[PDB]
RNA sequence: ACCAGGUUGAUUCUGCCUGACGUGGAUGCUAGUCUCAUAGAUUUAGCCAUGCAUGUGUAAGCGAAGCGAUUAGUGAAGCGGCGGAAGGCUCAGUAACGGGCGAGUAUUUAAUCUCUAGAACCGGACAACCUCAGGAAACAGAGGGGAAAACGGAGUAAGAGCAUGUGUUAGCAUGUGAUGAGAACAACAGUGCAGGAGAGUAAGAAGCCAUCCCAUCAGUUAGUAAGUAGGGUAAGGGCCUAUUUAGACGUAGACGGGUACGGGGGAUUAGGGUUUGAUUCCGGAGAGGGAGCCUGAGAGACGGCUACCAGGUCCAAGGACAGCAGCAGGCGCGAAAAUUACCGAAGCCUCCAAGAGGGCGGUAGUGAAGAGACGUGAAAACAAGUGUGUGUAAAAACCACAUGAGUAACUGGAGGUCAAGGCUGGUGCCAGCAUCCGCGGUAAUACCAGCUCCAGGAGUGUCUAUGAUGAUUGCUGCGAUUAAAAGGUCCGUAGUCGAAGAACAGUACUUGUUUGUAAUGUGGCUUAUCGAGAGCCGAAUAGAACGAGAAGAGUUCAGAG
RNA sequence: CGCUAGUCAAGAACGAAUCCGAUGAUCAAGGACGUAGGCUGGAGGAUCGAAGACGAUUAGAGACCGUAGUAGUUCCAGCAGUAAACGAUGCCUACGCUGUUGUGGUUAUGAGCACGGCAGAAGAGAAAUCUAGUAGGGCUUUGGGGAGAGUACGCGCGCAA
RNA sequence: UGAGUGCAGGGUUCUAGAUCUGAUACAAGUCGUAACAAGGCAGCUGUAGGAGAACCUGUAGCUGGAUCA
């Protein structure tokens, strides 16, 4: 099937090269995993040396870290807002590293409200949390690790990404 | 046999022509120059006969051996 | 950027040399951005592959020399 | 075909050169050798030692000169070929003796062969019947028979050579 | 090749084993284990050649099926097990003991010892690491590993091991005036004393040596094992104590110096 | 470290033809003995009848039928375990990670070593067994029991990734968590199996440098050159994809086409060279041609599977099987290459083994490819035969003693080069000979024969490639007024080449130390009757690491011109 | 390149205490000139004369000789690219014997510098002869026994040749 | 991911072909005699016409000329 060898590739001078071997398994590739939002479905792949890799086909939830206050929570994921590589993955709601996603904010709202300086430190986050908006970014690789995990956007990261969403 | 060309060859010995019939098989050999070149006084001939019907022509002519029959 | 390196090859039969050269494509970082330009000499270190052709990074430079913008005497002497 | 084993003869460049023919004919005749191959074999042996002497005399370094001179001279003394009073630990005499090797001749190797030794020690009436006693097992050295006429006799074996009467 | 190599042609095997070229096409492929393949020898070559006690494969089997041979204090039952340098070999019946060393030529050789020398070996320190549960460890040239040794032992030192307890006993470092033994190079099997060390960065250190009968020779640290606390050696070396002579010297010593 | 014959009525030159000598194949005639090597590579990586080349069991995983027993036992059908990815064969394809030298990562690794290291319950089936019973065969059905250290579930240790502290970086702390197991048995006194961390072996990907011919092939490339982000993989990377930037490579030969397994090495050789390398060692690729793949630690495997194309085999016509660039063997093709042989022994590899397997490997048979030593008489007195013993896995040969005896040369030549007859008889520009020069028209030392000589000799002639001859390819080292040979004249880019004086710097340059060579080759010594042969020793090329010297080369200056 | 005046640019050599300071040698590709004969357009047309036509001479002359006669031969604007385009001797730069004769400058009037001719010598060379002596100075072109052949196919220039 | 196979083209190497046109060898055939002697018009190089055929004629050049004058 799919290959990772440079058999077929041109030389740096623009010339073609001839083929000297049939394909080998030790440079095999595999088709993409397109992790969709939905009820959990994960497949186990037998990999080189007899190791196992975990491939997420559908995911419902993620662990999300708050970096300033040092806690982590488990929450549902609604939809993708932005994707840096391709506009298509947004409209079809596919999960990858570096995708920006909407989540249930209520658990974070309950925790952050405890800090008496919270409103003064980050007014734009505070406003978003009132309006029922809560935004995070995915750091894990779902097609490799079999799950999604990330952190809550705060401070200048909000100011940067919110300008990508707006029409 | 190997090329399907037809060529001229020389028959070396005193009564040599009498040892050969039409439709015999012969093995043929070079005259010994650097390129293929004519030797002595024979114009335009470039090979010579060596064996007739699997046996040495020298032996046939000098009556040391006989035709396979 | 493209770096050229030059050397001599000995041809045993004629007991003489020929000049040869090779081209290497190297990574230049923004910290050197204004300082390095065509004709300068550069030192590069080896790394794992960065792309199809690229394996070295510029680590420093030696600026093509001027001894002095020569002195002009005063008209008074 | 390329295969194990050395080749021990060199064919002369001119097959019918009259001065070479005459001088070879004489030496085969006198010494009772089988054919020209016996002679040419001895000639190659002789040339090899002459080459070593040449190389030693022209060498630049001292370590090789002092080491390999001794070995060459001792070997040729043991065969009974180079008979002179070489003194070791004396650079000049080593050089002198190396120069004396450079005009060594094949006659000296021939006279160490068993066929000639037997006749020369007066154990046979001719160089021919000497060969005929080496065949047919009549010749014995250190109590053991030697079947081969080309056996080269080292210096001091001469005490132990003997002949016995025929089997009939 | 589709997978791992099993055979070994006779012309390809290490020159240190010293096996005759003409007899057969194969040689024994050492099992995986303590030393590298280039720095060790399989046990069946020892019993048939270096120390003759078998003459045929049927006999080599029988000796080990009966469980006779002990290496570093454990009984061995793999005929292709690798033995390396400074490596005590023993038969408990008849109480024999041997170390494995190099000839001056660099071949392998067994040397008979007393039951005192049989109690310890020497190795070189390669890495230091801390492991899960905050446990310090140290490792050595022949795949050895040690827990809770003295923390001061430094990479590159050489250590003496008690074979019965499997603990470190003594430590010595690479300094001027200590005894050294030569594992690889032009001067394998030589023994000498350190004149001077020249430190290099990101590259091997160069060590200069004086021989017991006067000769200077230098080599890189990667080929030297340090074999004494200061002055004089731990292990007992061969019948000839590691002096190598040129053919030139052998001649001078045989026929006398060249006189004026 | 070398020459000879041949243009003229003679001469001196240019110049090429031919002889004389190594080596790889083919072939004519002849052949006594013993020893060491080697054989379908060249043409068709053409086609294949037959037989063999891969299997393994203990005291110690599970054990059905049968036999048998005061509730014992046995002896094992299948299951499980470990191997079948090595070795053997060939050179089609490939101008390239194909080759040499360094380095150890961005990676994965069953076995094996050192340290360490394990409290777990429950359930069905599959194969064999038993009763029916299909099919031309190859190959399969129903129904019912029953095991495991085989398999699936439960709890439970453990635990990937993510985030923040702290120690590069292990480790530790804290929050969050997908996942989620595990073998004992025998006592002849041991053998196994779960987890970690480090080694050891093997791959994958990388750095530097070297690599054939055609200009009657001058422009080539658009995943092409790069960047940002993501997917994929054991892993870096246009490896693949989305949007941005236009790059990359060429007369110091790009691109296209033709050709090629690459080295260690071989042949010739005073020196400088010229030619070759299928072929004992290393690395690569393939299994009729292409393409996909399951299992596994590891295959894009072909003495595994699947489909097409080209060919075949058996049938009861419905279907089945199969791939000798393994070992023997057959047919073709060619000018071209051995036995359908023995093997509980030697060297090694494989298993659950005080044992089983191996056409891998060894032993002989066959053949004037190559290389040693000796016979064919002596002057008194000579191989090869035979019988015993040895020898071996069993043999034969070899060697020892003892018996008979009296056998044993041909190939090419004899005018010059070029060693050796104007001998006798035939033939008359015929028939033939002759590498070259030339012989023969009735007085032929050259044809055809007789007889004497010469040369090498168990060997000698011929054909064909190549090295030498050859200073006729010229770096060392040829020529260009008239022999073959200076562009009709200028300008000019790439290219090759470039003052004196005073100073300066170290990358070339040269050299030290250390690495870098099994075989072959080189310098030696020791044992087979001798000599090749065998065994042990010493030094070594190119290439790389670190120092040193500064004449030549290089860079700069101006009270120098 | 050969009559006389006037006019317009640049060059070579010589004399000498001028200025700048390595700016230089040779040259694939690329560019400019090139007798004669030929070709495209204009002007012109005395003499000479390919082709063509006659008269003689000869076996025959189609030729040589004589009569006649056209394109060309001259000029302006271009194309073309060959010669026994030869001293059959590449370009820079050296080291080198004597006598004699020129041309142009300068001169202590003794001589020099640039460009030549001639006659010996010594070396050289197969000789004839000497642009050819001595020599690992630099760079480009170029030959490798006669023939076939400077011919075939492809390609580039040209209106064609 | 792709074997196979349709239909157009190219790139290479071979081979057929009525007829035309080169070269080489032709014991000695036919017609002349162009070159080598001042070879019977001194020869040769470029270019342009013409002609059974060697060759002949105009124009510029060369001596390797029959002249170092
Ligand atoms: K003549
Ligand atoms: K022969
Ligand atoms: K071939
Ligand atoms: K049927
Ligand atoms: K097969
Ligand atoms: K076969
Ligand atoms: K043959
Ligand atoms: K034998
Ligand atoms: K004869
Ligand atoms: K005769
Ligand atoms: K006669
Ligand atoms: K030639
Ligand atoms: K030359
Ligand atoms: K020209
Ligand atoms: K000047
Ligand atoms: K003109
Ligand atoms: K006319
Ligand atoms: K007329
Ligand atoms: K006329
Ligand atoms: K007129
Ligand atoms: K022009
Ligand atoms: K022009
Ligand atoms: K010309
Ligand atoms: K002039
Ligand atoms: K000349
Ligand atoms: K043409
Ligand atoms: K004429
Ligand atoms: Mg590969
Ligand atoms: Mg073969
Ligand atoms: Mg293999
Ligand atoms: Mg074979
Ligand atoms: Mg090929
Ligand atoms: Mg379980
Ligand atoms: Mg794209
Ligand atoms: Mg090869
Ligand atoms: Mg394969
Ligand atoms: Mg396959
Ligand atoms: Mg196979
Ligand atoms: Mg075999
Ligand atoms: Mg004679
Ligand atoms: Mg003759
Ligand atoms: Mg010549
Ligand atoms: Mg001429
Ligand atoms: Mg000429
Ligand atoms: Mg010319
Ligand atoms: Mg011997
Ligand atoms: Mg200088
Ligand atoms: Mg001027
Ligand atoms: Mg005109
Ligand atoms: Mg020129
Ligand atoms: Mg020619
Ligand atoms: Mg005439
Ligand atoms: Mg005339």
């Amino acid at each position: 099937g799919i290959s990772r060898s440079n058999r077929h590739k041109r030389k740096e001078t623009g010339g073609k090269k001839g083929l000297h071997e049939k394909k080998r398994k030790n440079n095999c590739g595999r088709p993409p995993s397109n992790t969709r939002i939905g009820e959990r479905r994960v497949k186990q792949v037998r990999v080189r040396g007899g190791n196992i890799k975990h491939r997420a086909l559908r995911l419902d939830t993620g662990n999300i870290a708050c970096k300033t206050h040092n806690f982590t929570l488990n929450t549902s994921i609604q939809n993708v807002m932005y994707h840096p590589s391709n506009n298509e993955f947004m409209r079809t709601n596919i999960l990858t590293k570096s995708a920006v996603v909407k989540i249930n904010g209520q658990p974070f709202k309950h925790e952050l409200e405890k800090d008496q300086q919270f409103e003064s430190k980050d007014p734009v986050l505070f406003d978003n949390l009132r309006k029922g908006n809560c935004y995070a970014i995915i750091t894990s690789r779902p097609g490799q690790v079999g799950m999604a995990d990330g952190y809550l956007l705060q401070g200048e990261e909000l100011k940067f990404y919110m300008e990508k969403f707006k029409k | 046999v190997r090329l399907n060309k037809k060529v001229i060859a020389y028959v070396p010995h005193d009564g040599g022509l009498n040892q050969i019939e039409i439709n015999d098989e012969v093995i043929v050999e070079g005259l010994g120059k650097k390129g293929c070149r004519s030797k002595g006084d024979i114009p335009g001939v470039r090979f010579r006969v060596c064996k007739v019907q699997k046996v040495s022509l020298k032996a046939l002519v000098t009556k040391k051996k006989e035709r396979p029959a | 950027i493209v770096v050229v390196k030059r050397y001599l090859h000995y041809v045993k039969k004629y007991k003489r040399y020929e000049r040869r050269y090779k081209n290497v494509s190297v990574h230049l970082s923004p910290c050197f951005k204004g300082l390095v330009n065509v004709g300068d000499t550069v030192i590069c270190g080896e790394t794992r592959p960065l792309s199809k052709t690229k394996r070295f990074v510029v680590v420093g430079f030696e600026k093509k020399e001027i001894k002095e913008k020569k002195l002009k005497m005063l008209s008074e002497i | 075909v390329k295969s194990k084993g050395i080749k021990k003869i060199v064919v002369p460049h001119r097959p019918f050169e009259r001065e070479r023919l005459v001088s070879e004919m004489y030496i085969v005749g006198k010494y009772g050798l089988r054919n020209k191959r016996e002679l040419w074999t001895i000639q190659k042996m002789c040339d090899s030692f002459k080459l070593r002497a040449k190389d030693l005399l022209i060498t630049p370094d001292e370590k090789e000169f002092t080491l390999s001179s001794r070995r060459l001279l001792k070997k040729l003394a043991e065969w009974g070929v180079f008979m002179e009073d070489v003194d070791y630990n004396n650079k000049q005499s080593l050089t002198n003796n190396l120069e004396k090797l450079l005009d060594l001749a094949p006659t000296s190797f021939l006279e160490r062969r068993l066929q000639h030794r037997i006749f020369d020690l007066g154990l046979a009436s001719s160089v021919h019947q000497a060969r005929a006693f080496i065949h047919a097992r009549r010749v014995k050295i250190n109590g053991s028979v030697v079947n081969k006429p080309g056996y080269l006799v080292k210096d001091g074996e001469d005490g132990f050579i003997e002949v016995v009467e025929s089997k009939r | 090749v589709r997978g791992p190599r099993k055979h070994l042609k006779r012309l390809n095997a290490p020159k240190s084993w010293s096996l005759d070229k003409n007899g057969g096409v194969f040689a024994p492929r050492t099992s995986t284990g303590p030393h590298s393949m280039q720095e060790s020898i399989p046990l069946c070559l020892l019993l048939t050649r270096i120390l003759k006690v078998a003459s045929n494969n049927k006999e080599i089997k029988h000796i080990m099926k009966n469980r006779l041979i002990t290496v570093n204090g454990n009984i061995r039952t793999d005929s292709r097990y690798p033995v390396g340098i400074m490596d005590v070999l023993s038969i408990k019946k008849t109480n024999e003991h041997y170390r494995l060393l190099y000839n001056i030529a660099g071949k392998f050789v067994l040397h008979k010892i007393t039951e005192e020398e049989a109690q310890y070996r020497i190795a070189k320190v390669t890495n230091k690491k801390v492991v899960k549960g905050n446990i310090p460890h140290t490792y050595t040239s022949c795949g050895g590993s040690f827990k809770y040794a003295d923390p001061s032992i430094s990479i590159g030192d050489s250590v003496k091991i008690d074979i019965k307890t499997s603990k470190i006993v003594e430590n010595s470092s690479l300094e001027v005036g200590k005894v050294v033994y030569l594992i690889k190079g032009k001067n394998i099997g030589c023994l000498g004393v350190i004149t001077g060390i020249e430190k290099r960065e990101g590259t091997h250190d160069i060590v200069n040596i004086v021989d017991k009968v006067g000769r200077n020779f230098s080599t890189i640290f990667s080929n030297i094992l340090v074999v004494g606390a200061d002055d004089n050696p731990w292990v007992t070396f061969t019948k000839d104590e590691g002096i190598k002579y040129s053919e030139y010297e052998q001649s001078i010593k045989e026929y006398g110096p060249m006189n004026e």
